[PDB]
RNA sequence: ACAGAG
């Protein structure tokens, strides 16, 4: 039936041998002929739920049913890029003598991932290189090599 | 003839191929040059067609 | 009504040179009532036709069957009673070829008629006392609903 | 220490070369079904005139080497075959030609076409923009000839 | 500072207008694009970006009446709050529901 | 010169993989299963430590020393 | 190199540069991007009028 | 004679010009600085005479 | 032949007119038997992108 | 009192590659500022200039006084020398990707809904076309969904407004044409523009792209002003990379890997064009050879030789085009002529 | 970080900031975040006999599984959210007219990996707030204007 | 004077 291929059409994503078809995102008001797709809030907290299926620490896989694409694909951006976190930035250099570079190692230290909670630090202003208690952080690393 | 670890105090690679000089500091390549076969008879044409 | 033309067809082909496309059939097509071949672009996803079809085939100047020729934007989106809700599928574009027959000589009376649908051509050959309306840079629904 | 940009010449060890023309951010990069994006969108039109089959199967050989932790040869005359390879990739769970279900990252939408993963080796080369950007307004002179 | 401006077309009295969307990107365009297309009262809306170094978006919206196009914008931004807002509560009660249905097992 | 602290391609953090990578090839591991034991799923991630040469091991010879 | 090929039909100016070029569709055709770097250093003489 | 003429191997091929079976073709490649390929097509059947890239 | 890479084990205690080096270079994941014999992934030149 | 500033935007400056060989490897554009290190120009221009990009240098000049600022504005323009003076074919046009794009978008498959048809069309609202109402076409399909159909998004370029007095009217043979239809063709390669919509055939380069006459952008240079063909190329250029980013288009070892009717075919091919070379070289050294008019014996030997062999490279393509699949990634870009041919594909 | 040798010393000072990875990299939580549509691989025809046994091979190891009712092997679909689409099913002949290889379109499967700043939990329900915070900044804009 | 690059 035609009916069927309708169906199909607005809830599946087929894989050919040659091309994924029904790739686009459909259901908006006047698309189709019997449906109405306009905004309907209780449709949307009806239908939508959240299935957590592992979790343990540093990694967690879960499932959203009734969203769509253009909002799961914005948490994923900003899961991506728009959430913040504490990383190295000024490297103060007193007596480098190692073979690795002041640079690499400056390159180095900026992607160790640090403990820090960043919803309790604000934003550093601009300029203001020293910094304050309410936003930075300061470790110092300091090796010395000898013979055994 | 040396080994390895004694290049390290020479401050040398072990996988530098050489082949080449040290003059004044640069490295300098005495390429391979190619040249035509002497004593041997050579039977051509010339620009007449002779 | 503003109904150019109608008739009962009845489909004779398929794919004469083969399957070209994945979602566009080249019918070929002729009528009972009269003796009009038919070729047509349909979208056979949403709406599929097979060998040995029957369906109902009117073109129509307007979709409102008052002879009300407003169409200044399509609305979509509003529900009031039109033609097309005794049709199945429904396609909207532009007769742009009126072209003379040139297989006879002397005395003929067949006229063809194109009408591109944004790229899903239709030629619609026959008498010409059956195509009057059809002038050049005219816009026209097609209309078309499948037969027991 | 120099990072590179826009106007980089990076090489692909089979004469395909280019210089770089444009950075675009993780979040806009399409993604597989597990989590890699690619470092270096390549152009495909490439490919057809120049006839470069060897960087083909170069990506696709890498590929399969290291999901199983291999280096595959790729010695002239000889090196490891297409069949070999291909039964690789179908052992670890990936399409037997190296071609991906691959997601938009700009809408979210998954993309039509399947879209051909691998590691390359690409070299970067030594000429970079920022040794060849030059400008004058009027400064030194020669003095036979008082021009430039 | 500011961030919005809304520039009208040339001869249309406020039902096509152009919203620059300062210091965004595709996140929230097609997020908001999909909101505002869902609004029956809306025949075009789509974003672009000017250019990959700007950090800007240029929403277009034209509504079918005699409606301003503010309205179908507003009511995109309050829709995707809500939309945020449930997502975020659902998202919580199932997190906690994991760990107090792990919490009872293995004891 | 000495292995990357992040993968380039997603960003896990293989730097701290290397010393274990090497002490599993000391009890006689393929590197296909070492790879895998040490968690490393995907072959973006996979490739840091496959293709890495150590050449830092090799340039301290020739570094000055006490 | 003479006079007449090197220096009278053919001579060094100023007011240029030279970089390498890379691709940009968000421009119009007969737009060009200069770089921030060689505008501050080209510069056009503009009279002051009204 | 037409027959060494067309004692090459193509015929029945498509010309962008009058399209006709009867035809004589060429290749080359030997410019690198032409990337793409280089043909020259010949096409005799109504005796039109084309000889284009 | 122009491709940034690494010269040799000496290349910090060597002072030359113009030197190129990469910070994280990779062996090649495809290779030829030359590659072996000249021994080129004892010092590689590229990264596998 | 004269202030030396900076270039701005807007200021008329030359620019050149360097193996200089006619009148357009030398145009004047209109500058404009941005942050990076490259000088920087649409794809369209990189026919006159022979540009690749691949590590390429061209020079710039700002001239210094108003005389010559509007000599280089009027005579030498980008949108003042569209076409070469050597025989009046247009060489800003299309090129690689804006040819295989706009294939891609015209051809009859590709159908959209209301909401990426306005999210194609909305590519093009940037710059001077800022201000102007979009004008989206009525839907081709009505009743059992809502479609249009990828040729009207592709007209939007032509008329994106209701008040833009553009008129093209274009009609010529597609690449693919097939001798028989005259716009009903079973390839779909016959182009029909009429009052800038696009009736039938899909855009070849032959169409859109720098190859010769019957271009679109040559019809609205000739027709309609510079200003309008130079409106259209900026919107080809915006669109066309929105459409083909997000279908996808890639290549793959499986794109050119031959399949089980050539290996059979190319089997049998071979072994037929060596037993007649070797029955010529028999026939050739112990006995009689029909030696062909103008030739020694062994000069109709090698043409006979060079006959037998090059029936086994045409018998040999014309068995794998067959059997290729469309939505192969090669016989798409020899079809819309971007890049490569049916000699390569054959080839490799 | 570094290697050493006896007399070679490395003593420096850091300075940890707040920074978003729009940025920079090194401010990205995660290691990979994505998701898939889940698979939905159903059969348009009964499979049995040996051809049960070449269907579970065109797959992930654990999405078709095999039974038998009367002795009998049938195939069915079992777990299809294992499946990673190889599709391995079009090379066989005379089974690819039998499955129709899908993904449901409202159904997705995340898959969050932090990198050890803060659990991925508390990711996600900070990543949702930043989406109501950009919603929110805009309508502050609207009231503002007017 | 030599090597590069397009
Ligand atoms: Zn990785
Ligand atoms: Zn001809």
């Amino acid at each position: 039936a035609a009916s069927q291929a309708v169906e199909e059409m607005r809830s599946r994503v087929v894989l050919g041998e040659f091309g994924v078809r029904n790739v686009h995102t459909t259901d908006f008001p006047g698309n189709y002929s019997g449906y109405d797709d306009a905004w309907d809030q209780d449709r949307f907290e009806k239908n939508f739920r959240v299935d957590v299926v592992h979790m343990d620490e540093n990694s967690l896989e879960f499932d959203m049913v009734g969203i769509d694409a253009a909002i799961a694909n914005a948490f994923r951006r900003i899961l991506l890029a728009e959430v913040p976190t504490m990383a190295v930035e000024k490297v103060l250099v007193y007596n480098n003598t190692s073979i690795v570079q002041d640079e690499i190692l400056a390159h180095r230290l900026g992607l160790i991932p640090i403990h820090a909670d960043p919803r309790l630090f604000e934003y550093r202003n601009q300029g203001d290189e020293e910094g304050t208690e309410i936003d930075t952080l300061q470790f110092r690393l300091q090796v010395r090599c000898t013979r055994n | 003839g040396k080994t390895p670890a004694e290049f390290a105090k020479l401050n040398e690679c072990p996988l530098d191929p050489g082949g080449y000089f040290i003059v004044k500091g640069v490295e300098k390549v005495i390429l391979i040059q190619e040249q035509l076969s002497k004593n041997r008879i050579i039977v051509e044409a010339d620009r007449k067609g002779a | 009504a503003g109904i150019l033309f109608e008739d009962i067809f009845d489909v004779k082909d398929i794919d004469p040179e083969g399957k070209k496309f994945d979602r566009v059939s080249r019918l070929h097509c002729e009528s009972e009532s009269f003796k009009m071949d038919l070729i047509l672009d349909v979208n056979i996803q949403i709406y599929p036709v097979d060998l040995g079809d029957k369906f109902r085939l009117v073109i129509a100047s307007t979709l409102y069957e008052d002879g009300t020729l407003d169409d200044g934007e399509y609305n979509p989106t509003d529900d009031r009673p039109s033609r097309a809700d005794q049709f199945e599928y429904v396609m909207y574009g532009k007769v742009y070829r009126i072209e003379g027959d040139e297989t006879s000589t002397e005395a003929a009376t067949r006229l063809s008629a194109y009408v591109s649908y944004g790229g899903l051509l239709m030629r619609l050959q026959g008498d010409a006392n059956n195509l009057h309306g059809f002038e050049v840079d005219s816009r026209v629904y097609l209309l078309m609903k499948k037969l027991a | 220490t120099r990072r590179p940009e826009i106007g980089d010449k990076f090489s692909s060890r089979h004469g395909q070369k280019g210089v770089c023309g444009l950075i675009v951010p993780q979040e806009d990069m399409p993604f597989c079904d597990s989590g890699i994006c690619p470092d270096i969108i390549m152009n495909p039109h490439g490919f057809p005139s120049r006839m470069t089959v060897g960087k083909l199967i170069e990506l696709l050989a890498g590929k399969a080497g290291v999901l199983d932790g291999r280096f595959h040869y790729g010695t002239a005359f000889g090196g490891s075959k297409v069949k070999d390879v291909c039964e690789d990739l179908v052992r670890h769970g990936y399409n037997y030609l190296g071609k991906d279900y691959v997601t938009s990252g700009i809408t979210g939408e998954p993309l039509e076409a399947y879209i051909y993963f691998g590691p390359v080796y690409y070299q970067k080369l030594k000429h970079m923009v920022l040794d060849k950007m030059h400008a004058r307004a009027r400064g030194p002179r020669a003095v036979l000839t008082r021009q430039p | 500072k500011t961030a919005l401006e809304m520039v009208q077309a040339a001869g249309t009295d406020r039902h096509c207008v152009t919203f620059v969307l300062h210091e965004e990107d595709h996140t929230l365009g097609n997020s908001l694009r999909y909101m505002i297309m869902k609004n029956p009262e809306v025949e075009f809306c789509g974003y672009t970006t000017t250019h990959p170094s700007e950090s800007k978006i240029n929403l277009r919206i034209q509504t079918r009446g005699t409606l301003p196009a503010v309205e179908p914008f507003q009511r995109g931004l309050n829709e995707l709050m809500n939309v945020c807002q449930h997502v975020l509560d659902k998202f919580e009660a199932s997190i906690k529901d994991y760990k107090d249905q792990k919490a009872s097992r293995n004891e | 010169m000495i292995i990357p602290v992040r993968c380039f391609t997603c960003g896990k953090i293989v730097g701290n993989k290397w010393e274990a990578y090497l002490g599993l090839l000391q009890a006689e591991y393929t590197e296909g299963d070492a790879l895998d034991a040490l968690g490393l799923k995907r072959y973006c991630c996979r490739r840091m430590l496959l293709a890495h040469v150590d050449l830092i091991e090799k340039l301290l010879n020739y570094a000055p020393l006490e | 190199q003479g006079r007449f090929r090197g220096n009278l039909s053919g001579k060094r100016v100023d007011f240029s540069g030279r970089t390498v070029i890379s691709p940009d569709p968000n421009l119009r055709i007969d737009e060009v991007a200069v770089p921030v770097h060689v505008a501050k250093i080209l510069t056009f003489p503009e009279k002051v009028n009204k | 004679g037409a027959a060494a003429w067309e004692n090459v191997d193509s015929t029945a091929e498509s010309c962008p010009k009058c399209e006709h079976p009867r035809a004589y073709f060429m290749q080359l490649q030997t410019r690198s600085a032409d990337e793409p390929m280089t043909t020259f097509y010949k096409c005799c059947n109504a005796q039109c005479g084309h000889r284009w890239r | 032949k122009q491709a940034m890479g690494t010269i040799g084990y000496n290349q910090r205690n060597r002072i030359d007119t113009l030197m190129y080096l990469l910070a994280y270079p990779q062996k090649p994941m495809v290779k030829t038997k030359t590659i072996e014999l000249i021994e080129f992934e004892k010092l590689p030149a590229g990264q596998n992108a | 009192d004269i202030v030396e500033r900076h270039l701005i935007d807007g200021d008329v400056v030359l620019f050149n590659r360097q193996p200089s060989l006619h009148k357009l490897s030398i145009m004047a554009h209109l500058a404009r500022v941005k942050p990076h290190r490259t000088f920087r120009f649409n794809e369209c221009v990189c026919t006159p200039y022979n540009a690749d990009f691949d590590g390429d240098e061209m020079n710039l000049h700002l001239p210094q006084t108003e005389e010559a600022k509007a000599e280089a504005l009027v005579l030498m323009g980008t949108k003042a020398n569209l076409v070469t003076p050597r025989n009046g074919e247009p060489l800003i046009a299309a090129i690689q990707d804006f040819l295989t794009g706009a294939y891609l978008l015209t051809l009859k498959d590709t159908f959209f809904d209301r909401a990426k048809a306005c999210q194609i069309i909305a590519s093009i609202l940037v710059g001077k076309d800022e201000k102007i109402k979009v004008r989206l076409p009525p839907p081709t399909i009505l009743k059992p969904v809502t479609l249009w159909t990828g040729k009207q998004i592709f007209s939007v370029i032509l008329r994106p407004s209701d008040d833009n007095p553009v008129r093209a009217n274009l009609r010529t043979k597609g690449k693919q044409y097939c001798g028989k239809g005259e716009d009903l063709c079973a390839n779909d390669s016959y182009v029909t523009i009429q009052n800038s919509e696009l009736m039938s055939g899909s855009m070849d380069k032959g169409t859109l792209g720098s190859g010769s006459k019957n271009n679109i952008f040559y019809i609205l240079l000739r027709d309609w002003g510079q200003n309008e063909a130079a409106d259209a190329m900026s919107r080809l250029a915006r669109l066309a990379p929105v459409y083909l980013s997000n279908r996808g288009f890639s290549i793959g070892i499986g794109d050119v890997t031959p399949g089980q009717g050539l290996l059979k075919a190319k089997y049998e091919l071979l072994n037929a064009g060596y037993k007649k070379c070797d029955e010529y070289i028999e026939a050739l050294n112990t006995g009689k050879l029909q030696q062909q008019p103008g030739c020694t014996a062994e000069e109709t030997l090698e043409a006979l030789i060079l006959k037998e062999l090059s029936v086994i490279r045409d018998h040999a393509g014309s068995a794998c085009l067959r059997e290729l699949d469309k939505s192969n990634s090669p016989l798409t870009m020899a079809l819309c002529g971007s890049k490569g041919s049916f000699i390569n594909i054959s080839q490799m | 970080i570094a290697q050493l040798r006896p007399g070679q010393e490395i003593d420096l000072l850091m300075h940890c900031v707040k920074g978003i990875g729009k940025d920079h990299a090194k401010f990205s939580p995660v290691a990979t975040a994505s998701y898939r549509l889940l698979p939905d691989i159903t059969l348009l025809e009964p499979v049995e006999g040996e051809a049960a046994e070449e269907l579970s091979r065109c797959f992930s190891p654990g999405v078709i599984e095999v039974q038998e009712v009367q002795g009998k092997k049938v195939a069915r679909v079992a777990n299809p959210r294992l499946d990673t689409f190889s599709r391995e099913i079009f090379r066989n002949e005379k089974l690819k007219k039998v499955v129709r290889l899908a993904r449901v379109r409202d159904h997705y499967i995340f898959s969050v990996e932090s990198t050890g700043v803060l659990p991925p939990d508390v990711l996600v329900s900070e990543a949702i707030k930043v989406l109501m915070g950009k919603c929110r900044r805009f309508l502050d804009e609207l009231d503002a204007v007017q």
